[PDB]
This record gives C-alpha cells, structure tokens and sequence, in this order.
C-alpha cells in the first residue's frame, strides 16, 4: 500500500485481546487434519490452502520459512511455489 | 511468527485522520464489545470478517510519526523484500560493507565527509536535521550508527537498538579497557547576582542545552519536577533557552538564532549545545545547566571566539541543591546528579562490524594525533562539539553490558522514569505505541 | 506464456550449440573480398552482401547510410628508405616498403637517426642523445602510432620509422610489412565536430590532430640493415635483441621519401533495428568494423561474422520462439573503421540530436577473437556489476571453470585507448560502451598485415568454434539481460569509486594547495553530495513498485543521464570533442588537473597557476552539477544558506 | 468534481476583482524600504519580508538562495564634469551628477566633445568629424546604454556621456539625474559561465563585456551649460531642440572625472514553489525584479506587487476553490536586476543541470505597468498562439473593447532585448519566454531615476488598480493556461514562418553564391524538412488518445525540446553564452550570417570568405539537425542514398 503512486499510510491499528491486556501482534499458525503423517520437512508436493497473495499469517511467513529450499530459479515467486506444491 | 495488527490505512497529505479516529472512536464505544443487542460492529450473520475481523475487540490511534515502515519493524520489511524480490542471503562474516554514519545539519556534514576521504571507504555520511529524525533513520536502515548522550540513548534503546562503544573523559594510559564512572551535571551562576538560590529559581532565567539531553534536561527537570509537580515548566521560569522545545512557550522566546532556525535542535542555533548555553548564561540568561567541565573549557581564554576571551574561570561560581554557594574548581561538592557518559549506538546485526569499524578507525585518527591542522583529528573540533564530545579520549570497550538499562545504570533510568509521563518528544511516544 | 532469464539464457545456448561460425568467418576471406579498403569495389560487394543478409533475417527494419570522406592512399610513385653516405657518390637502397601510414604529411627528408624506444613521454624524457633535428625510430607497442607522431614532433624530430622486433613480435618472416594512421583523435580530420554529408557543402576545415612529419612503416629485415651500420649498445631494461643500436655513425645517414595522395571516397553504413514492445525508441547498439588493408581475417572477419550470427540468433529468437524485448536494438555495421573509426564517428557527428539520450549503451564486437588465454574487458563503469554476472555464467572455452577467477578484477581495469571503436560512443556523445577480448598475455603478432589471413589465424588457435562461440555467449547475454527486464541493469554506484580514488589522490597534495590559499573542503562536499545522491536513488529503487509503468520511467530517465551530466559544459565541442571528465583529452578531465598539480612541487614554473585554480573551479562544480542534478529536484536541494 | 477552463477564467476573474494592488505598491514604497540598492539593509529587509510572505500563503515549499558578486559603487570622492580652457588658469565646473554607470572605468580624461546623437552603428557611420580621440556624448534611447559605450569603444572615443532632452522624455525638471550599467552582456562579470558560489573559490576571471571608458550620466541643465559652449547645428532628421550643438570650440575642452570601486556583496534570490499533482518536476517560472537605484516604485515595485497577488490568487485557488495543476509552478524573486540582471543569471548558470529539459516557461513580470495606451508583447514564438488567444479574452482597462485589434501582430512583434529579464532564459538557457508591458507610444521618462516614486505614477497613470488589474490577469492565464491541461499550449509551427523569412533573404542574394560556386539548395531541403517534421508531429497528435497518459507524455517531450534543439552545438558556452542560433550573440547566429553576406556586394573586402563557407555550413546542418530531431526515430529519417 505504501508504494509509490500510492503513498498510502497506517492510521488506526487495532487489538486482539480483551479490554485489560491489548495485544497488539497475532499469531501465524499452520492448521493441518490429524494424522496426516508429515512434518514441516516433508511438507513438499502437498496441496496447501493460502488465505491470499501477499497477506501476513497466510503468504510471507509460511512461505518465507521454506523459501530456501526451493531449487533455482527463485523467480518468480509464485512460479517456484507453483511447483513446489501439488496444487 | 508474530504478526502485527490489521490496520486501517488513509492517503498520505489529504488524510483526513481525525475524521477516521473520531468515527470509528464513536462507533467502537457504542457497537464494538457488546454494548448494544441490536447491532454488532465485530460480526454479521450472512457474512463474516466483513469491514474488520472478527478477533478484534477494539481500536488503537497510530501515533503520527509513525509511518508504515516504522508500523511493520525493520525484520518485517527485510523479510517482505527479501521475499519478493527473492536473494535469501549468504552472509560471509569475514568482509563488512562500509558503515553509513549519521550527520545532521551541515556542520556536521562537513566534517564527516573529511573523514570519509581520510577513511580508505570504510565510513560514509548520511545525514538528517534533528536527532530524532536520524534515530528513525537509523531504524529504518538508512543509516548505521551515531553517537548519543544519554537521554537519547534511552529513547534509542526503546526504540530497539543497542549501545556498542562509549566514550571516556579522563586520560589515562589504559582508557580503552578502563569503563568511566560518567561525568557530573551543574548549574552555574554568575557573581553578580550573588543572591540565587536552588531553593528560589522562580521567575529566573534558565538555560538549557536542548530537550531531551541528560545535563540540560533530565536531571534538573526531573528535580524541579518533584518540586513543582507540575509538567510545564514554562510556567515555573519566567523565560529561559531550551532548543527543541515548541515554538509557543517563551523557553524559544530567549532563544538567539534566527530567522526560522529559532529553537531548532542543531548547529544552527548559536545557543545550542553545551557552549551555545554558556552563551545564553553570558548574554541573557540567569542560570544554565550544563556539564562540570564547561566552564574550564569556554573560560581561560582558549576559545578564539570574542565572547570567551574576556571570560574569568573565578568569578562563575556553580550552587549545590541544599543552597550552599560554592565555587568551580571543586565540581564534587555541587553536583545535581550522575550523568552517564555519551555512547554510539546502532541497529543489533551491525554491532560486530561497527565494533571492528570503530576500534581499527580510532586506533589511526584517535587522540595521539598531534599537529592536527595540517592533518585530521576525529575528535578535535572547531569548539562545536562535531560528531563526538571535543574532550573524547577514547572509545572504551563494551564487554556485557550492551543494552540501555545496563549501560545506563538504575538511578538515571529511575530518574527518567520519574518524568515518564511529562515528556513530549513524539518519537518516544511512537517507539512506546509497539509494547502491547 | 512468458520468458523468464533462466529460460531465456537457456534459448540462447540452445542456439548457439547449432551454428557454425567457421564457415563464415572462410566466407569473409573469400576471393571476391579478400581485398578491401575503404571505398574500394569489393567494400560495396561485402556491403551489399551483409546488406542482403539483413533483408534475409527479415529485422524489423535496415536501411543504408552514405557520406563522402577524404583517406589517403598511395600514389603510383614509390615511398623508400635509402641510406646516404656523406661522400654522396654512392647511395645504398635499404627498402621499398609495401605498407604506409596514413595522414602522414607528404615530403621527403634526410637526417641523422635516433633509436626513440616506444615514444613514451617517460621514454623520451630519458634519452641520451637529445632529439631534435633528427629522424627517430620506435618499435610499435603500448600507445597508438598518432601518439608516437604526436610526441616526436613534440620534441621536434623530423620523421618517424616504425618496426617490429622478435622480442615483442615473435614470427618466422622478417619481410612483413603493415599498416597503420597517424591521426591523434578520431573521425574524419577534414570535417572536426560537423558531419560528412553533402549538406555541409565541404567547408575548407582541417583537425588539429593532423601530424606535419613523413611517418613510414619498415619491415624487421629493413631494420636489420639500419641496424648494421649504427653503435652503441641499448640499455638492458629494455626488452629487446642484441642487434639494435642506438644512433647512426658518423658518416652515414638516412633518407626517407613518402608520396602520398589524398583520395575522396564513398563511405556505407549499414544498419538493421529490431523493434521493441514497451518503449521502442530507447535502444543499444551493437557494431563491428568492416574493412582492413590487408585480407583481414582476425581484424574485421571475426567482428562481421559475430555480428550476422548474432542477428540470426536475435531475430531468430523474435520471430518464433518469443523473446520480447521491452526496448529496440540497433546493429550496425561501420566502414573504413582502419583510418581512425570515421564510420562511428560521422554516425554520431551526424545524427547527434536524434539520439541525445535515447541510446544507452554500446557493444563492440571488434577484435573479439585474438587468443585463448585470459579474458580482458574494459568499459564504462556503468556497466562493471553487469560484466560481473556474465562472468559468472560463462564457462571458458578450453576449460570448463567460470571466468570469475579474480575477484578484485576491478582494479585491473584499463581505460578505454582511442584505438577502440567505443572511445568516441563513451567521451564524445556520453554513452556508456563496453569492448572485451579473448586476448592472448602478449598481443596478436600481425593485425595490419598481409600475413593476416584465415590459415595463420587457425595455427595460431587450434580450435577456434568454441572460442567464438563464447564470446558470442558474452554478447549476447549482454543484450538480452539489457533488454529483458522493465530495469535497467546500469550500476550507477561504481562512480563513487572513481571520486574516492580521485579525491584521494588530490588528498595527498593538500599541502600545497593549503600554500596557494585555497581550501580543499569544498570538493570533498562535493564527493560526499555524489554518495547521498546515489543512496537517495537507490532507496528509490527500494520504495518503488516494479509492475507499474510511469513511476519505473522517471526513475529510470536519471540512471540514462547521470553519464551525460558528467559531460563538461564549458568546452567547446568543436575545438575539444572528447569531453568527458573521467576519460577525455584536454585541460578540463581531471588526470589534467592531477598531472598540472604534480608540476608546482618540482619548483621549474612550466605550470601556470591561474589555470590551476580555474580548473579546480570547474572540476568542483562539475562534480557537484551532476550531484544535484541526480538527487530528486529543484527544492530538494540542500545547499548551506 | 473537476473544473474546466470556462469555470477556470470565471474563477481567476472572481478573485481579481477582490483584491487591492495599490495598497501593497504604497507599501513597497514605506520608509523602511525606499533605498534599496543590491546587497543593502533595506534589500535583505524586503526580502525577508517576501519570505514571511511566502510563509504565511502557505505554499508548498519557500526556499532562499544566496550568493555573493561584485558591483560598483560610489567612491567617497566626487566625479564630476568640468570645462577645461585652453589658457588653463580658469576651470569652469558644469556639475557634480548624483547617478553613476555601473562598470565604467575609474579614470579620468580630458578631451574635445563629439555630439554622437544615439551611438547607433548607422548613426556612427553618419558622422562628419571624425570620432577617434574624443569624447562621446549621446541621448538615452533606442538601445541599451552598454551598446552606445561598446560602438563608441568601437571606434576609439574616449569617454561617453548620457543625458535626457526635451522631445523624447518631456518632464518639468532639468536637474534630474539617473543610473546606468555598461556590461554588454548579462550576469555578474567576474564570473562568466560559472557561479559564483563559495563553491568555486572565486578564480580570476573577467568577462569580455566590460569596456575600457569612463561613462557618465549627465543632467538635462547639465547639458545645457555643455551645449552653450559649441558651435554647429544639429541636422534636421534629429528630432531635437534647438539647444544642441555638433562639437565643442576651439578653445574650451571637457574633463571627465570618474572614481568608483568594486564592492563585494551578498545577493539573496527567494523562492516559492506551488506542487503538482499529475508531472510534479516540470515547471514554470514566474520572476519579478526587486531592488532599485532610486525608489523604484515603476521598476520594481509593481513587478514585486504584482509577484505577491498572483501567489495568493494561487495558493488561494489551489488550497480552497480545487484547482489541481498537472505540474508545479515556481514563483520566483531576483534581486541585483539593475546591474544587468545577475539574479537570473547567477540562478541558471548555477543550476543548469538540475533544469535542463524540465523548466519550459519564464513568465516575466517586470515593467507591466507603464501607460494605458498600448500593448507591446515580446516572446519566442512557441508561445504566439497562446498569447493570441489571451488577447482575445482579456478586456482592455479604459475602453471595454479586447486587447485582439491587430489581425497582424505578430510581424510588428521585436524580439528581446539585452536589458530584459527574459532574455538568459531564452537565448542561453533555451526555455521559452514571454514579457508584456502596457506601454505608452514613448517610454516612461524615468525609469532609473530618483523621482520614480508613487506619486508621480499616479499622476502619470490617473487609476492603476485596473491597469496592474488587467496585466495579473494577462499573467494569471498564461499560468493557468499552461499548466491546467494534458497537453502543453506550445505552438511549434511558428518557427515555420521564421525559417521561411530567413530563406527568402538569403534567396535575394543566391547570385552571389551562385558565384562562389555554392549551391544554396540543401538549405531549402533543410526547411523543407523541418516542415515535414511539423505536419508529422501534428498528426501525430492527431491519432494520439488525450485520456491516456504514456502516449502523450513520449510526443510532449518533442515539443519540450524543440526549442533546445535550436542551441547551436558548434561554440563553447563559456566564451560566447548566449547561443541561440534565432537569438542570439556571436557569429554563429543567422543575422550574423545575413550581415556578414551583405558585405560581398559591396566590394569592399572587409568581409572574410572561409568563415562564411563555414557559418553556411553549421548552421545549415544546425536546421537540418532540428528536422532530424523532431520527426520521430532514427531509422525513419530519410536522407537521399
Ligand atoms: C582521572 O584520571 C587520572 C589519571 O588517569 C586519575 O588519576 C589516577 O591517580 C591515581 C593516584 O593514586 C593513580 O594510581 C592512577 O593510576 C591514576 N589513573 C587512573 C586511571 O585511575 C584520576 O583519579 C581520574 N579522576 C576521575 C575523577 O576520574
Ligand atoms: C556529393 O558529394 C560528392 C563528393 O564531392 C560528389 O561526388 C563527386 O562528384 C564529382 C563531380 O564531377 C566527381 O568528379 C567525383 O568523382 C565525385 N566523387 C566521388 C567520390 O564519386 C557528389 O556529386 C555530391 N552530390 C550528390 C548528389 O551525390
Ligand atoms: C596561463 O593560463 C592561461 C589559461 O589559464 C593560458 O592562456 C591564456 O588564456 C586566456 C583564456 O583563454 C586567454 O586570454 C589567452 O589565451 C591567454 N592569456 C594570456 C597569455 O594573457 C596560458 O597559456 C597559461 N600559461 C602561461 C605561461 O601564461
Ligand atoms: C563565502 O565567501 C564570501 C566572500 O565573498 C565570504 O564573505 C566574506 O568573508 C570575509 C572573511 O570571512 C569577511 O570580509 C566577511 O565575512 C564577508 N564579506 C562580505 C563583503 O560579505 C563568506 O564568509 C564565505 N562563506 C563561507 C560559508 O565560507
Ligand atoms: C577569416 O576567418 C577566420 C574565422 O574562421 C578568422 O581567423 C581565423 O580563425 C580561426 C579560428 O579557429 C583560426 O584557426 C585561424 O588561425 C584564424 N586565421 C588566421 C590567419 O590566424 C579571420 O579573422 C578571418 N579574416 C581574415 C582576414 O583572415
Ligand atoms: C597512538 O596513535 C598512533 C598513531 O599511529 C599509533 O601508532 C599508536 O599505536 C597509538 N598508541 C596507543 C597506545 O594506542
Ligand atoms: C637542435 O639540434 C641542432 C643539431 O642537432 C643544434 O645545433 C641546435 O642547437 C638544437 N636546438 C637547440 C634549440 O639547441
Ligand atoms: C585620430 O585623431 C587624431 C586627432 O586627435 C589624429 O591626429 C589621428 O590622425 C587620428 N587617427 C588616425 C589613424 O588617423
Ligand atoms: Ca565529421
Ligand atoms: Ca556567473
Ligand atoms: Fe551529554
């Protein structure tokens, strides 16, 4: 957002906890059924459910965590993820 | 990870945020956490995350000094361009790029661009206007290092950053190893007006070095705050001299520069600086707070200035806090409080090589340099006090104590944390938003 | 479907591994063109060949150029050197050379001889015999012949002879005989700084480059006959036999006779564009030379033969598999490049306003292929971190290791010569330029020679495919990482090396300029402005988004003008054309103001002093015009008030 | 909600009829600011007077400038003019002159008086006695005082003399006195080419402009007491009185004392810049004069007055009422105009880089308000059309009738000269400009005078507010209309009659250089392409979308440079400036070339030959150069092969 010729600028953030404690960070967590039988390491060719391109908890964390495993050529991004994932 | 919020964003000029903190202000007393069975502000049958998430139970005002660089932190950025971009670094640890020191305000430009042409490369010079305009520069990572007193090296260690080396005020053979005690903070008086008291210092005329700093303003008005039990202090002094202070209080209206560079925290102002309210305490002023060591310097006839060559070191005399009357020779009787020595500070994944930069730096420009003109000091200057303090020896070693509640020892801490609530510094307020 | 860079350099060596430049490079030395000066037949015959090839390819657009220029060439009469005994009854011939130099004045003079080793100024400066009066002789090497002309006529000798020894040059024959010019500067010297159109009507004009002195080109076994009859033994620092001597005897001396004319010709440029996508009408040029005196294989062969190999694979590569450059490309064929590189230089004389900021680089494909040994480049340093990455990526002919081997290649760099065909594209129109050579420790033995031919070139190399073939991977890659991305990949920070080094190298001198009363300070806040310009700049690139069109425009319009604005204003471009500070001729570059500074602390008053102050004046502010002129705009100026 | 042009000039008109120009002209004639010559207090009290102003509008950036020069003032010592006898023992005094010429040579002379009635060249060339050896005196007028003193130098005078008579400037006193500078060119002096910043450690320099004379200003009643010493009458064709008189007596001489020196002082520039919203870095410039020798109220105070409204109408519309220009505006504050405009001068040769191809318009509002009669209009023909258009929307302040009377104006147009402020901007720097002033049939009688004051425009002009109305309202719409569209209202086609005129005057003279042997038929092929070349880029905006934004930005940036493409490469721009081959100085310019022609008819051989072969052929490949420019790429340019 903040880009040029956007130039845009936070101005009202927001809290998560209750009214005594106000946390102002969330957690990113990575939510997978029971039993499936894979750690983060085998985590390669499974299908993957993003909650959009570029948001926080769902694009820039999970993917920077296995980002370096991908083989060359890193870019583009999402070609390299692309084939990574099995869909 | 952590993750910061979700945020609200506007335009950068137009705005308008006191539209949008008064309306969803409004709204989140009355429809946010249950207030009202009618209408929820937080969910929606049909739909849900809509306008907000779910999870959040209400609202916070962005400071205005924070834009969104400062709101997402510097690890945050890095890994977001790292990301798109796509490098995923190497880090070999045996070179180290040169390192971008911070300047401000063009006389300190000049001589920093000198010694990044007497430096071989490894010290280049970016600079800013104030100081806390070059904090935030170092945050963001347009800039790498700089040095500090005190009071500003507790608003950088809020901030997020760490303090490597200090610098040391006695001579010794062994100072670099040596740590120093830190230096003493008065107030001097002159002989003609033999009648003032640290008792009375109302509607008198004070002098200041600029806000913020550690001799000028955290140990008197810390003091004066437990007296007054005010905040304002323009109220308790009739006029007076504090650079960085806001244009409408008459602490700018004793001020000498002009026209614009009134009160402006740099070397712009004449009266700036420990020197430049020495000159406030000789020109107009009743009383200055400045170092233990300013009088010996500026008096004696060593400054080439003209203001300073008529100047006795006898008849200024410095008061103690009971009342008593006594003169400069002997600091150790009138002291306020202890001041911890000036420190360089910068970001936590450059302080090896800022380290390794400094200590091979100073070991070539440093103190043994006689015949300095005709060749370069680091630390002597043209009486201004550029880039260091001009009684620098040396930059001692920080082993195990490398963060700003160490470094800074209990009582300051404790002394600024007494005037936590009253100060005004927006930069403090913008590095105090991120703690939840 | 999209072409990424690590597909694209793969389509690239997809291609190469198919084509076949040896039988190119045997066509070029044909016996329909084996013999080509500038505007003889077989010239027109190999212009309309390449010309026809061009129309072959199917680029996007070719079209031809024509001007008339004034060369030199022998006259029907024969130049000779004959030594005179001073009984004068008698008169021994030495030769009758086959080679000439050009732009040599036409006379004949007889004189005392005087071994001038290579007419280095630090060479001259360390003779025994004084000079003048006399008629010197060097060996060719280390500077350009117009420098060894310019230098002896500085120190008023009255002719100049030029051979090759066995230490330098090691071949079998000692009959060969070369060619060569004596025209300090480039172009065409008859029109200095307006074109050779016959729009200008031909205004009578004359270059100052322009010698006064009969220069001739003798061969070994000619030089071993002056060398029988002189004396005295050379100093041993000198590489050389133990046949040459240094002055003539006594008795004996020699005569020179050179009868040249001055011929006017026709001159074709040949041009061919592919267009561009985005924004067709920035572009890069790429250039070989087309003729040589003698047949030429190694010295214009391989240069036109990289050149249609290379629009074969570009065009190739547009036309079906997809490449999409986002801006054009030029290449471009230059004739009689053998006198001076006129070609390029009434291109550019010419058509100087068409391109004022549109063209952006310059890759020369000349003299690509000498030896297999090291790679040497030599460039605008507005293109090092680009050469960096091709080294990277391309593998070595003989062996298979990268050509990154030094990692401090940087400092070894040598400035462009005025030899080079890229000379006049970087210091007279500002446009960055880039030459590299597969050179061999010492240099090619026969360049402008009639031994130069295919054959000769094939014993010196054994294979010579795979070396071609590497070079045109170099070039190649060049234009594609140029011109595939919506960023150009110009590094613009290198420039702030080069005002270390100098500012540095002024900083040792402080001293003297503190005695003069000035004060040095102001050029180091002129080098600091120059680094916080390139930091803003770069934090520009970071705050930027790389998908929008317009905002990557106006930040890429400052890294195209930042070599134009180092530039000098304040010469004249007729008087001075090569007027770039970093590497340029005159008063104004800063080398001048180094090697005018170096005079006061020897005390003899050759140096002026008003000069001195008036080009630290102009070099300061110079650095500092550019400074300001990067750093954003008008008001984000910050000067001290 | 988006306003157009017909709400636009409704809205400037809405505000113009609020405001009140005459309080602040009264203002600008205070006590406090009545003296201000360059470099004194009261100057650096207006111009932070202006700053405080800049501040309080609130525009978008104030920023000042300072920078020392040197200037001449009056030494402590008295000149004087004096009557010398010959006997020699009785010396008559005429008077002691209040007002002074900048840069005159302190000397002193003695000598017999020459009536040189303007110093025009013609003028000189009518004389009967010879002019060498003596003293010049002439009537202001017609040309700029530097002019007079150069032709006079030119034909060996001694010392020249300047006074005002009855018929020209008709005023009740005769002891008036005034004040001149004698620099032929413009700019601080001692830096020519270069600023004078502390960057430049101040070399020794000295421009060629500065005569070698005493100058001197003279009262009316001085000279009568001149007039009533010599002999001879006027000719008939001097409109003059009966009073003057050709050469002084036999027995009585004048002497000439003159004693000023070189002060150095300080000169502040202050800026102020409104943003923009679409292309924020390029901009228009809009200056105005600031101090004078005496009050100064017609020759600095209505510019300064004028300067002040139109920044709060601006700001006023741009903050409130919605106005959004697409590129930002510079308003602009000159001080030291009167020593032959150093302000501007020192401006542009300090910031050409940052400035080059992105400033595309001076505006000058100096002199606006003279008389109520007429309206003289001085610009560079890009901006023609555009004037045309403001005189048909701009109601005249007496009568009700519009300014458009004269369907010919634009032959009766003069081009600029050397005293306006406007001309750096358009002959060195090569950014249009434009001047306009209400003037009467003769000139205002006192501009550099010491009873310029208020009162005596006001009776002068009987109402002023309407007057200074309608020239902010003249200035407002060149501003606004410049900067509210996408497309620029430069008109380029205008120098298509220009061309036109110069090649019809070089065809009456194509007998002459038939007989040189000459052709002059690649000059007609020259404008022939230049027309081409226009008619393509009208097409071109022709088939182009107005919407969008990257097309149109690619073919304004052909119409921002086709005025640079007309600064003549071929000569330096430290030695001659002012390069412009239209308007300019020197011998490369096309005057230059018509009157260096004329001189072969004559037959008189003071005329050189090869330097007209070389100025047809620079300046026919300078036309040709623009043409190639101007239409499209490279590869479309035909010329013939
Ligand atoms: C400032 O430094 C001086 C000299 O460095 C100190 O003098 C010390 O004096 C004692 C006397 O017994 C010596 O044994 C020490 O070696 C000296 N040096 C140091 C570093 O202690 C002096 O005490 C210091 N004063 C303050 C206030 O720091
Ligand atoms: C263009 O310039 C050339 C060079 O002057 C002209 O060509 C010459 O014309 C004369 C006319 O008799 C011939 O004798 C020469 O041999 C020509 N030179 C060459 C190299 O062929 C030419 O006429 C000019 N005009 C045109 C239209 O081409
Ligand atoms: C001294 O310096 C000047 C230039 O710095 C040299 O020549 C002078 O240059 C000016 C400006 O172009 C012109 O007036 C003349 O060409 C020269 N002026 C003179 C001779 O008065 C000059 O060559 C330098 N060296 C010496 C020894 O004077
Ligand atoms: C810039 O240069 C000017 C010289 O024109 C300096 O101004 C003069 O300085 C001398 C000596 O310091 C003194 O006469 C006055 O201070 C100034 N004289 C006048 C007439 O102005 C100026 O100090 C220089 N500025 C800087 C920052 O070095
Ligand atoms: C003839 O024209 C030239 C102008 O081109 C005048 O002088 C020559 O100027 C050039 C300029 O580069 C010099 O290179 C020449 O050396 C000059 N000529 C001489 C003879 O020195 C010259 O004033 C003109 N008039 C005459 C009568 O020669
Ligand atoms: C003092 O500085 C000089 C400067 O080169 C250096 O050689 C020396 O080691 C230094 N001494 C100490 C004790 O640091
Ligand atoms: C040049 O050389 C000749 C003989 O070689 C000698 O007579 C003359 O003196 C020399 N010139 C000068 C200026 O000494
Ligand atoms: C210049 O005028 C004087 C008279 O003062 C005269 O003697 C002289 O001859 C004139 N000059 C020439 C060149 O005739
Ligand atoms: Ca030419
Ligand atoms: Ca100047
Ligand atoms: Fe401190």
């Amino acid at each position: 957002a903040y880009l040029a010729p956007n130039n845009l600028k936070p101005v009202v953030a927001e809290f998560y906890g209750s009214k005594e404690d106000p946390q102002t960070f969330y957690y990113a967590v990575a939510v997978v059924k029971k039993d499936s039988g894979f750690q983060m390491n085998q985590l390669r060719g499974k299908k993957s459910c993003h909650t959009g391109l570029g948001r926080s908890a769902g694009w820039n964390i999970p993917i920077g965590l296995l980002y370096c495993d991908l083989p060359e050529p890193r870019k583009p991004l999402e070609k390299a993820v692309a084939n990574f994932f099995s869909g | 990870a952590q993750v910061p919020s979700h945020t609200v964003v506007a335009r950068s000029m137009g705005g308008k945020e006191d539209l949008i903190w008064e309306l969803l202000n409004q709204a989140q007393e009355h429809f946010g956490k249950d207030k009202s069975k009618e209408f929820q502000l937080f969910s929606s049958p049909h739909g849900k995350d809509l306008l907000f998430k779910d999870s959040a139970h209400g609202f916070l005002k962005v400071p205005p000094r924070m834009d969104a660089k400062m709101y997402l932190g510097y690890e945050y950025v890095t890994a977001i361009r790292n990301l798109r971009e796509g490098t995923c670094p190497e880090a070999p640890t045996d070179e180290c790029k040169p390192v971008k020191w911070c300047a401000l305000s063009h006389h300190e430009r000049l001589k920093c661009d000198e010694w990044s042409v007497n430096s071989v490369g490894k010290i280049e010079c970016v600079s800013a206007e104030t100081t806390e305009d070059c904090i935030a520069k170092i945050m963001n990572g347009e800039a790498d290092a700089m040095s500090l007193d005190g009071g500003f090296v507790y608003i950088a260690g809020k901030c997020g950053l760490v303090p490597v080396l200090a610098e040391n005020y006695n001579k010794s053979d062994n100072c670099e190893d040596t740590p120093e005690a830190g230096y003493f903070a008065v107030a001097v008086v002159k002989k003609s007006a033999s009648d003032l008291t640290w008792d009375n210092l109302k509607g008198k005329k004070s002098c200041h070095t600029a806000v913020g700093r550690t001799a000028g303003w955290n140990i008197p008005m810390g003091l004066l705050y437990n007296k007054i039990n005010h905040c304002r202090f323009d109220e308790f002094f009739s006029e007076g001299c504090a650079p960085g202070s806001k244009k409408d209080s008459s602490l700018c209206k004793l001020c000498m520069g002009s026209g614009l560079n009134l009160c402006e925290p740099n070397n712009k102002e004449g009266y700036y600086g420990y020197t430049g309210a020495f000159r406030c305490l000789v020109e107009k002023g009743d009383v200055a707070f400045v170092k233990h060591q300013t009088v010996p310097q500026n008096t004696g006839g060593k400054n080439p200035d003209p203001w300073a060559k008529n100047l006795n070191e006898k008849d200024y005399e410095l008061l103690c806090l009971d009342g008593t009357r006594k003169p400069v020779e002997e600091y150790a009787n009138c002291h306020l409080a202890r001041a911890p020595n000036h420190a360089v500070v910068t970001r936590k994944d450059k302080e090896a090589c800022v380290h390794k930069i400094l200590r091979q730096q100073q070991h070539l420009f440093g103190s043994n340099v006689t015949d300095c003109s005709g060749n370069f000091c680091l630390f002597r200057s043209e009486t201004k006090d550029l880039l260091f303090r001009d009684d620098t020896v040396c930059l001692a070693k920080l082993h195990d104590r490398n963060t700003y509640e160490k470094y800074l020892g209990e009582e300051y801490v404790k002394a600024v944390g007494n005037l936590r609530k009253c100060s005004t510094s927006s930069l403090l307020e913008a590095c105090t938003f991120r703690r939840p | 479907f999209r072409l990424y860079w690590d597909d694209l350099k793969r389509k690239l060596s997809e291609k190469l591994d198919s084509t076949d430049f040896t039988s190119t490079i045997k066509l070029l030395n044909e016996n329909s063109y084996v013999p080509r000066e500038a505007g003889s037949q077989k010239d027109e015959n190999l212009a309309l060949y390449v010309e026809n090839q061009f129309r072959e390819f199917k680029l996007s657009k070719v079209w031809r150029d024509q001007h008339f220029v004034k060369i030199q060439v022998k006259d029907s009469a024969q130049n000779s050197v004959i030594i005179v005994d001073k009984n004068g009854r008698l008169v021994y011939l030495v030769e009758n050379p086959g080679g000439y130099v050009a732009y040599s004045k036409a006379a004949t003079v007889t004189g005392k001889l005087v071994h001038a080793n290579f007419g280095t100024k630090k060479d001259f400066e360390d003779l025994y015999t004084p000079v003048n009066g006399s008629i010197v002789i060097v060996r060719a090497g280390k500077i350009t012949f117009a420098e060894k002309v310019a230098n002896a006529e500085s120190l008023n000798a009255i002719g100049v002879l030029i051979y090759m020894d066995q230490t330098k040059f090691p071949i079998v024959n000692a009959e060969l005989s070369f060619f060569g010019h004596a025209h300090l500067g480039t172009g065409d010297p008859y029109t200095p700084g307006f074109p050779s159109f016959n729009h200008t009507q031909f205004p009578p004009s004359r270059s100052s480059g322009l010698p006064n002195i009969p220069v001739q080109t003798i061969s070994r076994a000619a030089a071993e006959k002056l060398f029988g009859n002189m004396e005295g033994d050379c100093p041993s620092d000198w590489k050389t036999d133990s046949t040459c001597r240094m002055v003539t005897s006594e008795s004996k001396n020699v005569k020179l006779t050179v009868s040249n004319v001055l011929k006017e010709i026709k001159i074709l440029n040949i041009f061919g564009v592919i267009k561009g996508f985005v924004e067709p009408d920035h572009y890069v040029v790429v250039g070989a030379q087309r003729d040589a005196w003698g047949p030429g294989a190694a010295k214009s062969g391989v240069g036109t033969a990289l050149l249609l190999k290379l629009a074969q694979m570009f065009s190739d590569m547009v036309l079906k598999d997809g490449f999409q450059p986002s801006r054009s490309i030029i290449f471009a064929s230059w004739s009689a490049g053998d006198f001076g590189s006129v070609g390029a230089t009434e291109w550019l004389e010419g058509y100087l306003s068409s391109l004022h900021l549109k063209a952006f680089t310059y890759i020369n494909l000349d003299k690509a292929v000498l030896g297999t040994s090291n790679f040497k480049v030599s460039a605008s340093p507005l293109l090092y971190t680009l050469i960096e990455k091709t080294m990277q990526n391309v593998k070595h002919p003989v062996t298979g290791q990268f050509l990154y081997q030094d990692s401090n290649w940087a400092s070894k760099v040598e400035k462009l010569t005025l030899d080079n065909a890229a000379f006049p594209f970087l210091a007279y129109s500002g446009i960055p330029a880039v030459s590299f050579c597969f050179c061999e420790d010492t240099d090619y033995p026969y360049l402008g020679t009639t031994m130069d031919t295919y054959k000769e070139l094939i014993e010196r190399i054994p294979e010579l495919n795979k070396v071609a073939r590497a070079a045109a991977e170099v070039a190649g890659q060049f234009v594609i990482k140029l011109t595939h991305d919506v960023e150009l990949n110009l590094d613009y920070e290198r420039y702030n090396s080069q005002l270390l080094s100098f500012v540095r190298d002024l900083n040792q001198y402080r001293a003297d300029i503190k005695e003069m009363g000035l004060s040095l300070q102001w050029l180091y806040s002129a080098r600091g402005d120059f680094f916080r310009a390139t930091s803003r700049l770069t934090t520009d690139f970071g705050n930027a988004e790389k998908t929008d069109r317009f905002v990557m425009k106006k930040l890429n319009d400052r890294v195209m003008r930042v070599e134009y604005h180092f530039l000098s204003p304040y010469v004249s471009p007729k008087e001075s054309p090569f007027r770039h500070v970093f590497w340029g001729s005159g008063s104004h570059t800063l080398p001048a103001l180094l090697e005018n500074l170096k005079l006061r602390k020897q005390n003899n008053g050759a140096f002026n002093e008003t000069l001195f102050r008036n080009q630290l004046a102009l070099a300061t502010w110079t650095i500092q015009g550019a400074a300001n002129a990067l750093s954003g705009d008008v008001w984000d100026i910050d000067n001290e008030f």
